């Protein structure tokens, strides 16, 4: 032996019980990029990557866009 | 919601209930 709440975008991490619970350090270190990204943006320079279902107005289709920039 | 912050035995044969969050 405060209110506080939840990013709406979080990671989580494993219990000893392998329970996927709210992760701050990690919630963290993602959304931080995640807003360096909005910022000054974000390469994908050198990367090779594969994608299916990446079809007209899916999803996929998005993010393509986003790795061929 | 964030058991990180805030903090006799089990049968060897239980039955469990689901949490609000779904849990077992």
């Amino acid at each position: 032996m405060k209110v506080e709440t939840i990013p709406f975008l979080h990671l989580r991490k494993k219990d000893e019980f392998g329970n996927w619970e709210y992760s701050k350090k990690l919630t963290g270190i993602y959304l931080d990029g995640l807003e360096a990204a909005a910022r000054s943006g974000l390469t994908f320079q050198g990367k090779h990557a594969l994608m299916t279902g990446a079809g007209a107005g899916s999803i996929g289709a998005e993010v393509l866009q986003g790795l061929l920039s | 919601m964030n058991e990180s912050q805030i903090m006799e035995t089990i049968p060897f044969l239980h039955l469990r209930k689901k949490d609000e969050f779904g849990n077992w």
